[PDB]
């Protein structure tokens, strides 16, 4: 169910993204509230274009994880955490990575303009 | 169906020919289309197969360098261009309907309709 | 058959939906396609209804009101060269009006419709305006008009209008000829209750619609393929007058009549009238037996709204008496009446009053349909009768919206294809 | 070249070729901004759906779900040439629920299998 | 670096590195129909580029070759002596024949790929 996997472990909860899916799109006040959520969706899914993550719910990339940002291991990551508390954890980096997972892009296109003109 | 061979018959080795099929008892455009060598005494090989759009080619390995093949869905005519021609490319060209077909049609994956076949000697 | 599915954006399929339609002020013909049409259950009607009361009221809004009329007025009979036709129906009345000034009074006499005024017993007066004890009359301003400029109704992006062409179509059923629009052609909303005006003629014959041709609740709908020219007039030049009655709100009345009074009549040429009505009836005999010899008849009594055809003019409203048309066992002039304290849409609380326009009124109107309402009793017998009637002002646009369908566009679809991922 | 819906009563084979066209006319005073909003979140929904099956940026996407013949029994050859993308939606009503959360099921399933592949080292 | 249209004043080879933050900056009645429209505008940019096969791209090569009728230019003088804004304007209505181009092209490349995929 939507948001059933909130208090579930990351692991358990990644299955599930699509049912956190769909839930995001579906007398002014109904109208700008309709428009409010329009806009929050395409400017979620335009931050995932420019990361070259577009049409896809796990995206891989390629920016190294920083032991900065959070020294856990992946089981403790994954199998005892919820994606609540992770958030909460590394809120204070989220917007760098998301810079840097732009700047990756910017890179990587350029990269597959030069691949493509051999 | 009436498919023929109009093409060439002979060349010097190092040299280029053009062979061609023209059809005329069935849509051309609805089938794919292919080319299969027949050298004497040795059996038929498949050499090249172009989709009904012409938009896709094939060919085996050992021409895939040197063959080109094209079809016009106007005037019913597919075209085999045949550069650096080898002492082992002496064979009859065969023109066959089929060998592929498009994801909204049946499968095929055999040749029908073959033509009369060209005769293709190299000196 | 090792067949995997396929998922295809574009597709052309849709599905019967109805949504809000824009008012503005190409087509694309399917082959091959039959589509399923029922005008009486065709939600672009009920918007154009509610649409058209929206403008009408919202009109009305910013215009002068009349609460500092509805008082006590003397009436008496109008002096002049009046023929018997006219006697009773025109009154020459006087009553204490406000000025700018909150405490000024003027004694002011207009000439008023007997239609508009309602019998007072008290003193020093003897008559008050109808729609006077009950809601509130607010004058039209006199800077628009009702003229019915032609709209077009567009439907929204992912939405899509189909128009069926077969030129024997009645309204229902399957359409063979069908085109894809995104707005309609140009509707003029003409308002009247028994002839349909200035509409669209048909192609061949004339077509008979009913929801239940057997049913007698239901209104039968005539479109013809041929206009029938109707003349109307008001032969008598008024000369309007205006007071203010407030800071800034003006009132309009008619001041006088110059030259004789007569009637305002409306003719129907009987050269056209005639077997046009032949022409309504053979197409009626294609519903109901052979044998059954088809006579017409004047509407049953009721209020004025429903019994006259109450076309409007100009800028009059004309309530013109339809008892010289439909009379017969299958040059015509009617004498037309006028009224200007208006229910127009069968509302008590938003009578409106239409001011006097000035000299005289001349319109010039195609008849292209009418309805009827047949006997009512269905009578078991040979003598089947058709009287003329009304209804909710919405089979008027029933006559244009009929070809019409709002469709929603379903853009995504599966088929089975050999098309196998990665 | 046929226009908007030019090809809806064409066959499934010759009106997939015109999807593009169709395509084009889905996104082009309250209730004007309500209609325009109902556009938008149709299309919104539309394309989410499509990017849930993992078919995103594409107008004709092959999927990993096999057909099965209780949806429907006629051959290719019935389906793309005999038939209209009308008469086959009536054809597969009550189904497409179930081809939907097949679909949702198999790109979970090749997005985990895709994350695992690229795992490797 | 640069800001919104910082590099708009630059060569196009040199504008064509600030593409995302341009991107990033294109997202009671009058706000909700400038809110509207800007979405409007938003949505048919990003359809238009799915039509073309470049969804999820800011920078998408093509199939469609350049005609030398729509401007007879080499790379150098293109990319390196003048701007997004001069070249816009050089190609003024030549644009909708390379969007129709695009389209057809696009259109191709999805029947191929299909039909390559549908060989067992
Ligand atoms: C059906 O259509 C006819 C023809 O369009 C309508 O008659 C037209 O009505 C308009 C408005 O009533 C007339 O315009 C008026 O013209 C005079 C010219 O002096 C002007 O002073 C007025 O202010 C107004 O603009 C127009 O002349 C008239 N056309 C003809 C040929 O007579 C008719 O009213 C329509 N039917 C109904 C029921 O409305
Ligand atoms: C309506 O009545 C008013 C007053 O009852 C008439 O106005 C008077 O008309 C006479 C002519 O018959 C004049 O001599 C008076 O001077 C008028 N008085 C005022 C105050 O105007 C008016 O003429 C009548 N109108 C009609 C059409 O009968
Ligand atoms: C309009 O108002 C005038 C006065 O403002 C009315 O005429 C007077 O009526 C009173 C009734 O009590 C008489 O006593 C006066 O003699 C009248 N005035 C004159 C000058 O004779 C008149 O009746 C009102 N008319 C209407 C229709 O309301
Ligand atoms: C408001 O006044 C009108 C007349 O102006 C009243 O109309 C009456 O209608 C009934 C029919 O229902 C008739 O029998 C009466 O003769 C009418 N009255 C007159 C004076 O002719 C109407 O009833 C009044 N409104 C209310 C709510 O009572
Ligand atoms: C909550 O924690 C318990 C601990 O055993 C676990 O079994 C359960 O599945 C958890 N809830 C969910 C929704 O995963
Ligand atoms: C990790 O973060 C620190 C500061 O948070 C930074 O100095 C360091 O360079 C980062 N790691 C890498 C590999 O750049
Ligand atoms: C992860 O770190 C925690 C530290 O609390 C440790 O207990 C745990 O064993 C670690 N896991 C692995 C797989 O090394
Ligand atoms: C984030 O920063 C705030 C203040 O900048 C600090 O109070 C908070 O604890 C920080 N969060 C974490 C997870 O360290
Ligand atoms: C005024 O008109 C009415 C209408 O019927 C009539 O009964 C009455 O006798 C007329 N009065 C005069 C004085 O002409
Ligand atoms: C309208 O025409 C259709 C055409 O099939 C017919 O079935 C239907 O009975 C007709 N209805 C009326 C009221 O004439
Ligand atoms: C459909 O209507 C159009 C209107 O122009 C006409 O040309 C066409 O012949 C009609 N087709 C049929 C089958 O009635
Ligand atoms: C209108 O229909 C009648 C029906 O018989 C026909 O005689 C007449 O010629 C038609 N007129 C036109 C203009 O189509
Ligand atoms: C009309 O209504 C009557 C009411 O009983 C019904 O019997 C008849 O079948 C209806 N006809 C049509 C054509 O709907
Ligand atoms: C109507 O017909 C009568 C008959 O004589 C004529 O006097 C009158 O002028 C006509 N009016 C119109 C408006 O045609
Ligand atoms: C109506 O008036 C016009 C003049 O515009 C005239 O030509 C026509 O014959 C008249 N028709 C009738 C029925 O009176
Ligand atoms: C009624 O008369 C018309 C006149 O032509 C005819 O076509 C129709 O068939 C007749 N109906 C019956 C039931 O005989
Ligand atoms: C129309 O005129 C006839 C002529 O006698 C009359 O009987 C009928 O009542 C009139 N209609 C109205 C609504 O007054
Ligand atoms: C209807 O027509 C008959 C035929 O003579 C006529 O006597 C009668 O007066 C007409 N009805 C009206 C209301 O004029
Ligand atoms: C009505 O009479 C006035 C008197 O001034 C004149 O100006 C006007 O033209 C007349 N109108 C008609 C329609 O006779
Ligand atoms: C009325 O009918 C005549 C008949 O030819 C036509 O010329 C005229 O344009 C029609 N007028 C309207 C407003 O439909
Ligand atoms: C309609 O059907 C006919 C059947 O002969 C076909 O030739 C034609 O192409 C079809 N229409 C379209 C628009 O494809
Ligand atoms: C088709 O659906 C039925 C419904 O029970 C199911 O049993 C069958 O396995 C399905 N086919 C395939 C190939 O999964
Ligand atoms: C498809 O099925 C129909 C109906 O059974 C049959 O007539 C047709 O020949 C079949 N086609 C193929 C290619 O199997
Ligand atoms: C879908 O279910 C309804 C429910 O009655 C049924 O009428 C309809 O025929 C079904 N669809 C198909 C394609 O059988
Ligand atoms: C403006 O032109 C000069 C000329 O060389 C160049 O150096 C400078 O970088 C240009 N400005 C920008 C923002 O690129
Ligand atoms: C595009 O190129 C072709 C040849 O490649 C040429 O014939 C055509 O004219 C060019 N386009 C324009 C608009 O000139
Ligand atoms: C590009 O064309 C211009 C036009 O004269 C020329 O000056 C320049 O040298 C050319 N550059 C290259 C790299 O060909
Ligand atoms: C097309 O664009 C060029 C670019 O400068 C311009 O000169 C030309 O006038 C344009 N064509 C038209 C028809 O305006």
């Amino acid at each position: 169910g939507f948001l059933g996997a909130a208090g579930s472990t990351m692991g358990a909860a990644s299955m599930t993204l699509t049912v956190q899916a769909r839930n995001l799109l579906s007398g002014i006040k109904q109208l700008q509230a309709r428009v409010l959520a329009v806009e929050h969706y395409l400017r979620d899914q335009q931050l995932l274009g420019i990361w070259g993550c577009s049409g896809k719910l796990i995206c891989c990339t390629n920016v190294p994880w920083n032991s900065s940002w959070s020294n856990r291991n992946l089981s403790e990551i994954w199998d005892n955490m919820t994606w609540l508390q992770w958030d909460k954890e590394i809120s204070n980096y989220t917007q760098i990575i998301y810079g840097l997972l732009e700047e990756s892009q910017n890179q990587q296109e350029k990269n597959e303009q030069d691949l493509l003109a051999l | 169906v009436q498919l023929v061979e109009t093409g060439g018959g002979l060349v010097q080795p190092g040299g280029s020919l053009k062979l061609s099929c023209r059809a005329s008892g069935y849509t051309f455009s609805s089938f794919a289309m292919s080319w299969v060598r027949q050298a004497p005494g040795k059996g038929l090989e498949w050499v090249s197969l172009i989709n009904d759009r012409g938009g896709l080619t094939f060919y085996v390995d050992s021409v895939k360098g040197r063959f080109t093949i094209s079809r016009d869905n106007s005037k019913n005519t597919l075209s085999l261009q045949m550069h650096s021609l080898r002492d082992g490319d002496t064979a009859v060209y065969y023109c066959a309907t089929g060998g592929m077909s498009s994801a909204l049609q049946s499968s095929k994956y055999y040749f029908d309709f073959w033509g009369q076949g060209a005769l293709v000697t190299v000196s | 058959e090792n067949l995997w599915v396929t998922v295809y954006y574009g597709v052309p399929v849709w599905k019967d939906a109805e949504t809000t339609l824009f008012c503005a002020s190409q087509e694309i013909h399917l082959e091959n396609v039959t589509e399923e049409f029922n005008m009486w259950k065709n939600n672009m009607v009920e918007q154009m209804h509610e649409d058209i009361i929206s403008l009408w009221d919202q009109s009305l809004k910013p215009c002068v009101k009349l609460t500092p009329l509805c008082v006590g007025l003397q009436c008496t009979n109008v002096t002049n060269n009046i023929t018997d036709d006219m006697r009773g129906e025109l009154k020459n009345c006087s009553f204490n009006a406000t000025t700018e000034l909150r405490n000024k009074r003027q004694k002011v006499y207009s000439l008023f419709y007997r239609l508009d005024i309602v019998p007072m017993v008290d003193l020093w007066t003897n008559y008050r305006l109808i729609s006077c004890n009950t809601s509130a009359i607010t004058q039209a301003c006199p800077k628009v008009s009702f003229e019915p400029i032609p709209i077009h109704y567009c439907a929204p992006a992912g939405f899509a209008i189909l128009k069926c062409k077969d030129k024997k179509f009645n309204g229902t059923g399957p359409c063979q000829n069908v085109s894809t629009v995104q707005c309609t052609h140009g509707i003029k909303p003409v308002v009247s209750t028994q002839l349909l005006l200035n509409g669209s003629l048909a192609e061949e014959e004339v077509i008979i619609r009913s929801e239940n041709i057997t049913n007698n609740a239901k209104n039968i709908l005539v479109q013809l393929n041929t206009s029938v020219q109707i003349n109307c007039t008001r032969p008598n030049n008024n000369t309007v007058k205006s007071i203010r009655i407030g800071p800034g709100q003006a009132f309009y009345y008619t001041g006088d009549i110059i030259g004789d009074i007569r009637q305002a009549h409306c003719n129907v040429s009987k050269a056209t009238w005639n077997e046009t009505l032949g022409k309504v009836v053979k197409q009626l005999r294609k519903h109901f037996g052979n044998n059954t010899i088809i006579r017409f008849a004047q509407s049953s009594g009721g209020d004025l709204e429903v019994t006259t055809h109450s076309f409007n003019c100009g800028g009059e409203f004309f309530y013109c008496n339809t008892s010289g048309l439909f009379n017969s066992t299958w040059s015509i002039t009617l004498p037309c009446r006028i009224k200007q304290i208006i229910n127009m849409w069968q509302r008590i609380g938003q009578a409106m009053y239409a001011p006097p326009i000035q000299g005289v009124i001349r319109c010039v109107s195609n008849i292209t349909g009418l309805i009827l309402t047949r006997d009512g009793g269905s009578t078991n017998s040979t003598t089947e009768t058709f009287r003329p009637g009304g209804g909710d002002m919405r089979d008027n646009w029933r006559s244009e919206l009929y070809k019409y369908k709002v469709v929603k566009i379903e853009p995504l679809g599966v088929a089975p294809t050999r098309c196998k991922r990665r």
